[PDB]
RNA sequence: GUAGGGGAGCGUUCAGUCCGCGGAGAAGCCAUACCGGAAGGAGUGGUGGAGCCGACUGAAGUGCGGAUGCCGGCAUGAGUAACGAUAAAAGAAGUGAGAAUCUUCUUCGCCGUAAGGACAAGGGUUCCUGGGGAAGGGUCGUCCGCCCAGGGAAAGUCGG
RNA sequence: GCGAGAGCUAACUUCCGUAGCCGAGAGGGAAACAACCCAGACCAUCAGCUAAGGUCCCUAAAUGAUCGCUCAGUGGUUAA
RNA sequence: AAAGGUGAAAAGAACCCCGGGAGGGGAGUGAAAGAGAACCUGAAACCGUGGACUUACAAGCAGUCAUGGCACCUUAUGCG
């Protein structure tokens, strides 16, 4: 029992691991009104708009 | 009174290391491992000064079997072809002339051929 | 593998007390915020027992009471919501996305009639 | 210029579009991550994205992208609409460390470690 | 050419003497394609901000890659295992720079010869009030048994 | 290797005699390979000759010459 | 046990900008803030940003030799 690794990894092969852990930036809109930016099919998070106006202020 | 190492280690160390520049990951960076990398960079420069002469030789007689045999002649008997006539040219010189100058590798052929007859 | 419904990381009961709580909250106060999976497991329970409070007799009363412990609100759902929804064909509810929480990363959500 | 002292005399050495959040208590490969969508990006676009990006980080990072705003606007009286993320890093603090106990007697280090976050802005024509 | 013997030297501190530099900038640090047969040594430039090179002579705590060596810093494993009983949570409301975690309301669930209450031993201000939020809290905290301040403990009859 | 014992005229065996090598020996050859064959490296060279071993292509060098042999891939691992 | 060092002198940074703060950018002081209180120098491991040439048919103690390609020109137009 009790598995450890054999050797240190290099920086580079760590590295080429690490070729997957780019974040996604969200895919952004501008709200139709009041005018920041909200995400699809969500409730604009400034006025409160998703066709009227339903989050509060 | 004492002596500290003061400054003696990290002049050594940084000499080997800056002969170590471009040696991959740890053998360019941590100084053991590029010492280490560079007793085996001894074997391989010492070796290879004899060697790339024990090379180039081999180089120049390619090139002459080649134009040797571009006129229908082997290359050893071009070779014995041309000491018979007492040509005493290098076989760097001969690749040369084989390769730079066409006409006068054959001139060189024809004489050898002679020496042959 | 056409099963159907949510474990939600829970037993029988506590399944149960969830949905039970949470269509009792919506009920009493007509929109609620809440994960957006919670809700969207909730639509159909609540929307289910308006179907039943709309038949108005005692049984759909005393029906609805065991799920809806809570006296008042059995007699808004029977009495005020349910004879308003008269008229639909279910779809008493409706769900909106408002987003990304603090303190661990959930899409929240809200949910109303 | 003659001396080098005379040159720390007469310029005065300046930060054009640049904040630091300096002993930031995160982990710098996190916060990182958060940065690379930042960088290279139209100061607006960043202080958008940093919005809906649903790291920690974010926020500290949010904060640093403004002062730059504020240091290029103020204390270098540079045009808005033309501001860009230039460069953005985070290099690593000196991490807090401390003791905790394991099983059977073994006691082990959690490295808390910390960040510096560096942003600076910069105006962008393409002529 | 291994153990080993022999020979000529390189570099380090301190010491005597000689030379002599140094805010128009020393030692140290950094880069470098030059020099010497090797230890090594100079040239220029960047750093630095107050001491120091060369020569001859003397004395050593005098030269490191090893010792599962010692002290220290930082890597790997890795954004991995884990977040400490499977008694369980939900909504509203409030607060707040920021709330899944704090406060209130309504419920839900779990203990109930206990997971309730009261002493002793031990601990030592941890109690109450008002404030705070770096770290401590295995998340988060606006909260706390944490941090700051101020209050609080009363015996002829209980115990000595 | 040669000379013997021990051993099964076994052992990358054991114990002696003797020569050489390795040990403390780099260089070419034997695919690879302390030991075998050639050969003892003061340094520089993009110069010439040779040793063992080689000259179809990988791979430097005669797909050489002449008289034969084997046709079995013998070549490229054993015997009555 | 570990622990040391602003500056000649505290003149220890009024005031303005982003931030709850932390931190920073200005300004002002200073000879120097390339000395700001995590304050002399500030090597190496180790973590990053940017640029040069490069790498997605490849068997590798990572070197060494030879050549070609690109790039560069402060002991540098060659021995690079
Ligand atoms: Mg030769
Ligand atoms: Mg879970
Ligand atoms: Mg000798
Ligand atoms: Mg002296
Ligand atoms: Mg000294
Ligand atoms: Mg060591
Ligand atoms: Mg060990
Ligand atoms: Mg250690
Ligand atoms: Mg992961
Ligand atoms: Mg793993
Ligand atoms: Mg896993
Ligand atoms: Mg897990
Ligand atoms: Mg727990
Ligand atoms: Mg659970
Ligand atoms: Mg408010
Ligand atoms: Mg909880
Ligand atoms: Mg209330
Ligand atoms: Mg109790
Ligand atoms: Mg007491
Ligand atoms: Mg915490
Ligand atoms: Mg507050
Ligand atoms: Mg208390
Ligand atoms: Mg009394
Ligand atoms: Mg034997
Ligand atoms: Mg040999
Ligand atoms: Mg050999
Ligand atoms: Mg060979
Ligand atoms: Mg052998
Ligand atoms: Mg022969
Ligand atoms: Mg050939
Ligand atoms: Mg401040
Ligand atoms: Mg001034
Ligand atoms: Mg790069
Ligand atoms: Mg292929
Ligand atoms: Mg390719």
């Amino acid at each position: 029992k009790h598995p450890v690794p054999k050797k240190k990894t290099s920086k580079s092969k760590r590295d080429m691991r690490r070729s997957h852990h780019a974040l996604t930036a969200p895919n952004l809109t501008e709200c139709p009104q009041c005018h920041g930016k909200k995400l699809s099919h969500h409730i604009c998070p400034n006025c409160g708009y998703y066709d009227g106006r339903q989050v509060l202020a | 009174p004492r002596a500290k190492t003061g400054i003696v280690r990290r002049r050594r160390h940084k000499k080997v290391l800056k002969r170590a520049k471009g040696f991959w990951g740890s053998r360019s960076k941590q100084y053991r491992n590029a010492f280490q990398t560079l007793l085996n960079a001894a074997t391989y420069e010492y070796r290879d000064r004899r060697n790339k002469k024990r090379d180039f030789r081999r180089l120049w007689i390619q090139r002459i079997n080649a134009g040797a045999r571009l006129h229908g002649m082997n290359y050893s008997t071009f070779i014995n072809g041309l000491k018979r006539a007492n040509i005493d040219l290098n076989r760097k010189v001969l690749a040369d002339i084989a390769a730079r100058e066409p006409e006068a590798f054959k001139a060189l052929v024809d004489a050898s051929r002679n020496a042959r007859q | 593998h056409g099963k159907a419904g949510r474990k939600l990381n829970r037993n029988s009961s506590a399944r149960v007390a969830l949905a039970r709580a949470q269509a009792t909250a919506l009920l009493r106060e007509g929109r609620i915020q809440t994960t957006l999976t919670k809700a969207k497991e909730l639509r159909p329970f609540v929307e289910q027992l308006i179907t039943t409070a709309k038949g108005g007799d005692l049984h759909s009363r005393r029906l609805v009471a065991q799920d809806i412990h809570d006296k008042d609100v059995v007699r808004k759902v029977m009495d005020e919501v349910a004879p308003k929804y008269a008229e639909r064909p279910g779809g008493y509810t409706r769900i909106l996305r408002v987003g990304t929480r603090r303190g661990d990363g959930v899409t929240m959500a809200l949910i109303e009639l | 210029f003659r001396n080098k002292k005379q040159r720390k005399q007469q310029v005065k050495l300046r930060k054009p579009g640049f904040a630091v959040a300096k002993y930031v208590r995160m982990s710098p490969r996190k916060v990182r991550l958060v940065v690379d969508v930042i960088r290279g990006k139209s100061v607006q676009d960043a202080e958008d994205l940093l919005r809906f990006i649903p790291r920690s980080a974010s926020e500290p990072v949010a904060k640093v992208l403004n002062s730059a705003k504020a240091n290029a606007l103020h204390n270098d009286e540079m045009l808005e609409d033309r501001l860009f993320v230039k460069e953005a890093y985070v290099d690593a603090g000196p991490t807090l460390k401390r003791l905790i106990p394991r099983a059977r007697g073994s006691a082990n280090i959690i490295k808390k470690r910390t960040s510096h976050i560096t942003i600076i802005v910069a105006e962008k024509g393409n002529k």
